[PDB]
């Protein structure tokens, strides 16, 4: 049925991916064990956990899910963790030499002798399945391991399943703030692989989780952990809908259908709401058309864009526990006559309407609080472009005079990929140009 | 390999638009044959009242 | 001996369709087990329409539900009288519709629409003679609308000699599910005008204005505007479920209210539509049914009736009043509002009254009318697909499908041709 | 940028263009 | 009945006997002492015991087994072990002078003085048995006591028993790791004995071992233990139905009648399953399908070749424990419908369904877990016949300058026999070649 894969790789996605499984865990009152311990108080799990986990015949739970990194620091790190009686060692690949933001090595030296064993284990894991919608590949743009790693292996998968859905979820390197250096270097090739070769991507960065996190969240002295949970609660949010049931049943196929536009055009603008602390989530009424009207605000946004820059073509919109369809009626028409969103002269009206009856849940030493409903929308627009124009700018200044690119022509790539690559991103920008040019 | 896939599927839906386009056509007859079934009644008609 | 088969395509519809069911079991006084509890006269002779006669008195619902998705069935069974139906008919494949006409009828439509055809014939050939078929759908996705166009062409080229009757929802640019929705009414227009005998107008957004502004309830859901619908459709079905003095039935409704195949809509309507507060204090009469009947605020179409002129309009009642007001309500009705209907042709109106009253109510009466009202509706659809299919977006799905764009400059075309024709018998002079 | 600045009053034109159309909703409504 | 007598020659046919007993001892109950002294607490052995071992007047337990070695090293190392209570002194045969890696004093000086006495004892061990099946001859190409003893036996054991079954189980020389260097001056003598004089041949080797227990017993340091361990698991597992009863029995004739399709091709392909450790065998859902299709995957084969080179012709299939009919056929309907998987385009389908009801046991100490069920398959294809080649190869390079030859011809044997062999194994892959071509 409803069933599909994630892949997680480099430290990011393997970080990721165990966030999102321990919210599964503990939303569906999955022990850590992988049994069913609690014969004298029950307190849930009576579910259709086969989307994500599986049944045995002795009532363990297994995940589905692939753990790939160079790195073994990594794997270590997970290993000696409380979840080690989890998953199986054997969905745990280490590495003898690792990438560490590099896409030369990571995709032609380092990428290509670890190649039959993950594919072996993916076709395993495939059939173990009975129904196959999409997958998770969670990766980074920054990280080497997760850039060239995520191309190669992805560029198999788009050809040897075509009619299986290709997600894509990764971090965008941020204009203000970075990590490394080479970041560009590694994004400006993993982005013509995810345009040429995907359905879909989403692009988020860390600079909007700060702003969001001590604006609302008040914390002083952030950390990846929030990070996380964050992704892990849209993550849910997005397949909410598979787990379980709801009035109107939102699943993979019918949304990635209307949020893709164009072949050219899929990057779609997320936005988690309420992202708010357990403080902020108690003296506060809530209701639909308040975060509806806040899922807009550009403070709001994961990415650093002002939409009224641009305009919208598409937008996908869903909702996570107890809400009324006269609050989204409502909310709706609030926003159709509001004259500060912009949108194209084409498209009236699009959305979708998730009602989930299963409100979010929380996590005992998380910061989110008990919400009794949720939201999140994807939406399309051209103002979100000035940043594949940034990112562009940064490698024209940067590849005048070659800064940093011996060192990729000794390990072996074609130095012409780099025009390739600058011309097929100005090739999309134009497009999204002309896209959002009406008549 | 992946542009004879689709030049494959290409050619399935276009026999399905073939299976479709049968399907009119049979309705069409369908509506046919009951205006000529209306036709003999009205003879059948004629006889008795001759 | 005459019954009906009844079709389910699409979540909405089976949603809906359910609805019907669980109301006319408690209507006609069955147990969520499946014996008999009534304790009714009617309730036993023609009960044979809608059941079969099985061993013990347990009667079997008959509805073949279609669909694309496994979810809807462990949502619609976990019901309170989801046990009762027949696992066979609910036919289900592994992959959902993703809101695509094309690729639903393409894909879906080829390797799973043998069982459903198979099921259905066997249910035919179990009856001695049959009168129609009727199918609730949605058009707001793949699976209703992609399924339903081609189970109707399929039924009305085996079994021309049926009533192909439907409760089609209507979009609305107000109130929007699907991005793609516009392309997804235009190709199942085309389907309605060819290969359907009758389609009925359903939306959302009126019947939610309705039960806003007059019901005023506290937090209305999708399963108030279902015992709407199943309300206003056992009101339809009364004519033959419950005979009285004039009774008549749908083929006889569908010759008399459509004067040209090419436009078979309706726009339905109950009447009496009140708050929680409002039922204690009621005066139960003719003119004030008249009233709510004939105004557009109790009408459940997201348009306004009084732009054009009434075509054809029957008003079925159910209990135990009169012969004598419906005929000089009707009278004095076309007399003053002279300006509002076909001059043409008089006496526009068809009178019926069901001698059996509902269960639960007394008075009862529904509106089945032609306006022309539609029409806005129609110009809007043209004009958002215009638009739409000017650039061509949201056109790679459907292209990658298979299927070419021609089918798409082939309907356009039917509309215009559609609208125009309407626009044009909507100003019909008596002569030069 | 040269081609910047012409992009940009050529966006600048678009959004001249999008306050007609504003102009002309308002009118409508 | 269905009673069998096993030959072992050498050091490891002496072992791979002990082990098979061992495992037979133990899964059937049967105590070291040779008695029942179980009168407390029973923990079975109701059963046909009678196809391995003999019933007395006073309730003792005679293995029906040939144990003769040249070198009595083995013999006394066996001897001071703590089963020597079980077997008898006259079936552990003695000798003064061994061969160890040589075929020409084995053959002639060493092998002719000891006959009349094993012929004796066998002509014993056959009358004290009613109703004999076949033979299970356990030696080794490499041992020269395993070789030219093996050879001058079977040579008159086929023309004393025309109508009885005669197998082969020994070990193929790896061809990258070898224990000695005089390994293939055996082989290409063994081979010839054991084509033209033999109905059936299996090969086996330790490098394949030593990679699926590193792979999936994840094991750093192997011994020899192990590798008995799987030798009499997969004997137990292919004459399971001849000690035990099923569903449908599968006798050794009625797949040996079918596993021979041509006198010159009776080679097939043992692949055992599932070959896991303890912790391998309990986060782990077994099922057949899985099973079977991981049966045809090269990495666990015992014999180093792609299955992908050739194609199969014929097809044994074996199963043990709890399975269920419906896996099988959805198996057989996965696998017939499989294009990796390459067969003659002249035989649609072919193979045999062995049900056993008693599962697998497991031994205290071992490394294998407790199973529900266990799977064997004996495939034939021609990928294997490089093998051969590579044989021929070494054979033809160490011969043209004659090295360790001399010893050979001082010994006592005609240098052509050298030829006769190069040209019969020339022969062979000649008719191997033809069969896998097909039209």
């Amino acid at each position: 049925m409803r069933e599909c894969i994630s892949i997680h790789v480099g430290q990011a996605g393997v970080q990721i991916g165990n966030a999102c499984w321990e919210l599964y865990c503990l939303e569906h009152g999955i022990q850590p064990d992988g049994q069913m311990p609690s014969d004298k108080t029950i307190g849930g799990g009576d579910d259709s956990f086969n989307t994500f986990f599986s049944e045995t015949g002795a009532g363990k739970h297994v995940p589905r899910a692939v753990f790939v990194d160079l790195e073994p620091t990594v794997v270590d790190e997970v290993r000696t963790g409380t979840y080690r009686q989890l998953f199986h060692p054997e969905q745990l690949i280490t590495g003898k030499e690792d990438a560490a933001n590099n896409y030369a090595r990571g995709h032609y030296t380092i990428g290509k002798e670890i190649v039959d064993l993950v594919l072996d284990r993916i076709r395993k894991l495939a059939d173990l399945c009975t129904g196959l919608q999409g997958f998770l590949i969670f990766h980074s743009f920054g990280g080497g391991t997760g850039s060239g790693f995520a191309s190669l292996l992805m560029e198999r998968l788009s050809v040897d399943y075509g009619k299986k859905s290709k997600l894509e979820f990764a971090i965008y390197p941020a204009p203000q703030v970075s990590t490394a250096v080479v970041e560009p270097y590694n994004s400006i090739l993993t982005t013509h692989t995810t345009l040429e070769h995907s359905d879909c991507a989403f692009m988020v960065d860390n600079e909007a989780i700060y702003d969001i996190c001590r604006r609302n969240l008040d914390i002083e002295r952030p950390t990846y952990t929030n990070l996380n949970r964050l992704i892990g609660q849209i993550v849910s949010s997005i397949t909410a809908s598979l787990r379980f049931d709801g009035a109107l049943n939102v699943d993979l196929t019918e949304f990635q259908t209307n949020l893709v536009p164009y072949p050219r055009i899929h990057f779609p603008l997320a936005t988690y709401a309420p992202v708010i602390s357990a403080e902020k989530a108690y003296h506060e009424q809530l209701s639909v058309a308040e975060i509806t009207n806040a899922c807009f605000e550009p403070a709001n946004q994961m990415v650093k864009c002002d939409p009224r820059h641009g305009k919208y073509m598409a937008c996908c919109m869903l909702y996570r526990g107890d809400v009324v369809p006269k609050d989204v009626n409502a909310a709706i028409a609030t926003i159709k006559t509001k004259r500060t969103i912009q949108f194209v002269d084409w498209c009236p009206t699009g959305f979708k309407v998730g009602i989930n009856y299963q409100p979010p849940t929380v996590v005992p030493g998380g910061d989110l609080a008990k919400v009794q409903r949720a939201v999140c929308m994807l939406s399309n627009t051209t103002a979100i472009a000035e940043a594949w124009a940034r990112l562009d700018h940064k490698f024209d200044l940067m590849y005048a005079k070659r800064a940093f690119v011996h060192w990729y022509v000794g390990e072996g790539m074609e130095e012409g990929e780099f025009s390739e690559a600058r011309e097929d991103l100005a090739a999309l920008e134009k497009d999204y140009e002309e896209v959002g040019v009406d008549s | 390999r992946r542009l004879q896939e689709e030049k494959a599927m290409k050619e399935l839906v276009e026999q399905v638009t073939e299976a479709q386009k049968n399907v009119k056509i049979v309705q069409t007859k369908l509506v046919k044959g009951r205006q000529q079934i209306v036709q003999e009644v009205i003879e059948e008609s004629r006889e008795l009242l001759q | 001996m005459r019954e009906i088969v009844h079709l389910q395509a699409g979540q909405c519809g089976n949603q809906i369709g359910a609805k019907f069911w669980e109301v006319i079991s408690d209507e006609h006084g069955i147990d969520p087990t499946g014996t008999y509890h009534g304790d009714s006269d009617l309730q036993l002779e023609r009960i044979n329409v809608y059941y079969n006669e099985a061993t013990g008195g347990k009667y079997v619902p008959r509805a073949v539900l279609v669909d694309l998705e496994p979810g809807t069935m462990d949502s619609v069974r976990s019901g309170p009288f989801g046990q009762i139906f027949r696992p066979d008919n609910f036919v289900f494949g592994q992959s959902g519709a993703g809101n695509n006409w094309a690729k639903g009828h393409y894909t879906e439509g080829a390797e799973l629409v043998d069982s459903v055809l198979d099921v259905v014939r066997k249910e035919a050939e179990s009856c001695d003679c049959l009168q129609g078929f009727q199918l609730t759908h949605s058009l707001g996705g793949g699976t209703g609308s992609g399924m339903g166009t081609l189970l109707i062409s399929k039924i009305r080229e085996e079994y021309p000699d049926r009533i192909m009757n439907t409760f089609s929802v209507v979009p609305s640019p107000k109130v929007s599910d699907t991005v793609v929705e516009p392309y997804n009414a235009t190709l199942s227009v085309h389907q309605l005008v060819e290969n359907t005998d009758e389609t009925y107008c359903i939306d959302n957004e009126a019947l939610y204005d309705i039960c806003f502004r007059t019901l005023k309830l506290t937090t209305p859901t999708y399963g108030d505007l279902n015992h709407l619908v199943s309300a206003t459709m056992s009101g339809v079905t009364t004519c033959l479920r419950f005979p009285g003095q004039l009774n008549a039935d749908l083929r006889k409704l569908a010759v008399n209210m459509v004067p040209f195949p090419r436009l078979h809509f309706f726009m339905p309507g109950f009447a009496p539509l009140t708050s929680r507060g409002s039922q204690q204090y009621r005066a139960l009469t003719v003119p004030e049914l008249t009233q709510q009947m004939f105004d557009a605020k109790n009408m459940m179409a997201a348009c306004d009736p009084r732009h054009g002129r009434y075509l054809t309009v029957a008003a079925v009642f159910r209990g135990r009043m009169s012969m004598k007001e419906v005929d000089e309500q009707m009278l004095n009705v076309q007399n003053k509002n002279s300006s509002y209907f076909v001059e043409w042709i008089p006496n526009n109106v068809k009178t019926a009254v069901c001698d059996i009253p509902p269960r639960g109510l007394k008075m009862s009466a529904t509106f089945i009318g032609n306006s022309t009202a539609i029409q806005e509706l129609f110009k809007r659809i043209s004009e958002q697909f215009t638009a739409m299919f000017r650039r061509k977006a949201f056109l790679h799905w459907y292209t990658g499908e298979g299927m070419d764009e021609m089918e798409f400059t082939e309907a356009e075309s039917n509309m215009n041709d559609l609208v125009s024709e309407y626009q044009q018998y909507q100003d019909a002079t008596a002569e030069e | 940028r040269a081609q910047e600045e012409m992009q940009h009053w050529l966006e600048l034109d678009q959004s001249r263009e999008r306050r007609l159309r504003a102009r002309q909703e308002a009118n409508r409504t």
